[PDB]
């Protein structure tokens, strides 16, 4: 039985997760063991750099967070939570945390490196994805959310900017900066404006159904090349989202439109993923009729795109200014990050 | 067109979380 196999798989995954969640791993490397290659991304907290593990020659994406900046930006809980989730999860489409450590100034998370880069870059380059291309990525997200939701984790920041592509053309969910492990409802205003479910905008209690709404936004943006609700400023985007109105490009198939009407559903008692049959309402939808869910999970499906090569191995990535990694002689924010 | 409106929005670049 396929259904009893799903139940047994998830029961084992929860047992594995809870063991790691209760006793997280800490201090599994040191900065002196890595060579910096290039900055891949910069933000408020700090940055992500491509690095080489000197002992093996393996490459990784190292997230560097300045402890003082994290404290100033009120991100202590978010930082500790992101690391705690990353070390406890295990799914083929979730980025692996290889090592983590801290020094006087910084927190370090050494992650699996995804050389295919952002889905965002490819989507804006190509304009839009064909429906089979969009469907392949959408199927990965469905399975990822079925896994995360089973562990009572709400993701809350789905967007092309967050979805990396690996060597096999498969996507990888990477950023857990807003994910929360909660059973009932939650109230925080977080996420990205275009991707917010109306109940988030309206300050109502919300649950895992917000991720199914964000999936609708993602599918739409992938298939259209632009999101369903956009405007000059976030407040104007919120107005469109809460309106209860959506328009589709003429090239969208009838099946795609029907799936999107069920995901981009204001009414929580009607939203797909949130009904009695849960995720099976999405998995069994006509738009996914050609999807072999087990073959996607087993990574047996040939990806629609497998990532012009210029000088070096980072030639297709944007150029960030290479800034120093300063390690103060004084320990900063020791008590705040003792669990890291 | 909707595509022209998307370009005019000025939110075609990478979007930050709130």
């Amino acid at each position: 039985s396929e259904q009893e196999s799903v139940k047994e798989f998830l029961a084992k995954a929860k047992e594995d997760f809870l063991k790691k969640w209760e006793n997280p791993a800490q201090n599994t490397a040191h900065l002196d063991q890595f060579e910096r290659i290039k900055t891949l991304g910069t933000g408020s907290y700090g940055r992500v750099m491509l690095v080489k593990h000197m002992e093996t020659g393996n490459h990784y994406a190292m997230k560097i967070l300045d402890k003082q900046k994290v404290v100033k930006l009120k991100q202590i809980e978010h930082t500790l939570n992101e690391k705690r989730i990353l070390q406890a999860v295990n799914f083929p489409f979730l980025v692996k945390l290889e090592f983590s450590f801290k020094d006087n100034s910084n927190l370090y998370m050494v992650l699996e490196y995804l050389p295919g880069g952002e889905m965002f870059s490819h989507l804006r380059r190509i304009g839009r994805f064909s429906e089979p291309h969009a469907r392949f990525y959408a199927a990965q997200i469905v399975l990822t959310f079925e896994y995360l939701h089973s562990l009572d984790l709400i993701y809350r920041d789905l967007k092309p900017e967050n979805l990396m592509i690996d060597q096999q053309g498969y996507i990888k969910v990477t950023d857990f900066g807003f994910a929360k492990r909660v059973k009932g409802r939650t109230w925080t205003l977080c996420g990205t404006p275009e991707y917010l479910a109306p109940e988030i905008i309206l300050s109502k209690g919300y649950n895992k159904a917000v991720d199914w709404w964000a999936l609708g936004v993602l599918i739409y943006e992938m298939a259209a090349g632009y999101p369903p609700f956009f405007a000059d400023q976030p407040i104007q985007i919120y107005e469109k989202i809460v309106s209860g109105k959506v328009r589709f490009p003429s090239h969208f198939s009838s099946d795609l439109k029907d799936l999107l009407r069920n995901l981009l559903q204001v009414d929580l008692t009607k939203r797909f993923g949130n009904l009695k049959n849960g995720v099976n309402d999405i998995k069994n939808h006509k738009w996914f009729a050609t999807t072999d869910w087990i073959a996607i999970y087993q990574r047996k499906v040939e990806a629609p795109f497998i990532p012009f090569k210029g000088p070096g191995d980072t030639s297709n990535f944007d150029d960030y200014e290479e800034e120093e990694i300063r390690v103060s002689i004084n320990e900063k924010c020791g008590k705040e990050f003792s669990e890291f | 067109t909707t595509y022209a409106d998307f370009i005019a929005s000025g939110r075609t670049g990478r979007r930050n979380a709130i």
